[PDB]
């Protein structure tokens, strides 16, 4: 009893993290960030799991509102009134939004409850989570399920391809430069048109799945996990604003449909405010025990 | 106050 919505891993040792030559290699790729900010995904660890059930595709709006309307959920962004969403140039709170205003008020979701839900807290996925039967992965159960049994880069392997999944890697190539990205981000931020940029949940299917069937596991929204952030080994050192959130946030995984192919590994680790915290690229999906 | 999403 599998339920058709879940996939199956299979239990085993894998090594969690990143290896020393994966963080050399991003430091001579042509990409921002110091490797001070990728060191929180080393050293690698074994880590030993049974077999587990974890959701083939992230919770959809559609999902979500079938909770809401059986249950009167009130998801935290609703009791604060805003949730956060993109600027032109930093996240800024928008009054109204949640994840059936996912730009604010004058926005709705017409025609996208396919995609995935967004502006969840890390207490509204629990809740979902909870009434569905389930409860959300750990981080080791998510990375073991983007990554496969054995280390890669993305779940489909070690090479690059902006077909795959939903990432500003593919908005950039179609534009023919990062310039004309840039330029375009503008515009859009001006028009103030559209905002949130998802896709249907598995439109990359098989393509961009992971061995073992998840899609999605790489770009699209970025997922909470239940794991309480934390160092792999108590040496590592990382950016000061990462040790600052260790023992307080939870960790997302996954990236978003915003960043570039670094910011999507199956190893990257972010960190979230579970305290009622959401934004419009942030979603999640349902794991449960084999039998629970 | 809020951390948001770490490292911004
Ligand atoms: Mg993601
Ligand atoms: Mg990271």
């Amino acid at each position: 009893a599998v339920p058709g919505d879940m996939v199956r891993i299979p239990g085993g040792t894998f090594l969690q993290g990143s290896p020393e030559r994966t963080l050399d290699w991003l430091d001579r790729e042509g990409q921002a960030f110091p490797r001070d900010w990728f060191t929180d995904e080393t050293p690698q660890i074994p880590v030993t799991l049974p077999d587990y059930l974890i959701d083939r595709h992230q919770v959809t709006v559609a999902q979500f509102a079938a909770f809401v309307s059986r249950t009167g959920y009130v998801t935290s962004a609703e009791r604060a009134g805003g949730s956060m969403v993109y600027g032109e140039q930093y996240w800024e709170i928008r009054e109204g939004a949640c994840w059936h205003r996912p730009a604010g008020y004058g926005s709705g979701i017409r025609g996208r409850d396919d995609h995935p839900v967004v502006h969840i807290s890390f207490a509204d996925a629990e809740a979902y989570a909870r009434w569905a039967g389930r409860r959300l992965p750990t981080e080791s159960e998510w990375e073991r399920a983007a990554t496969g049994p054995s280390y890669r880069l993305w779940p489909w392997g070690d090479t690059w391809d902006s077909r795959n999944a939903n990432t500003a890697e593919h908005t950039a190539g179609a534009l023919g430069d990062l310039d004309a990205w840039r330029t375009w981000w503008g515009a859009i931020h001006a028009v103030q048109g559209p905002m949130p940029q998802t896709t249907p949940v598995g439109a990359f299917s098989p393509r961009g799945d992971s061995v073992d069937g998840c899609a999605d596991m790489t770009g699209n929204v970025y997922e909470w996990t239940s794991t309480l952030a934390h160092l792999y080994s108590p040496a590592t050192r990382c950016d000061p604003t990462i040790h600052l959130v260790m023992g307080r946030s939870r960790v997302i995984r996954g990236g978003s449909w915003m960043n570039f192919r670094y910011q999507v590994r199956c190893a990257e680790r972010l960190y979230g405010d579970p305290t009622g915290w959401s934004n419009f690229a942030l979603g999640f999906r349902c794991a449960r025990d084999v039998t629970a | 106050h809020s951390s948001g999403l770490v490292p911004r």
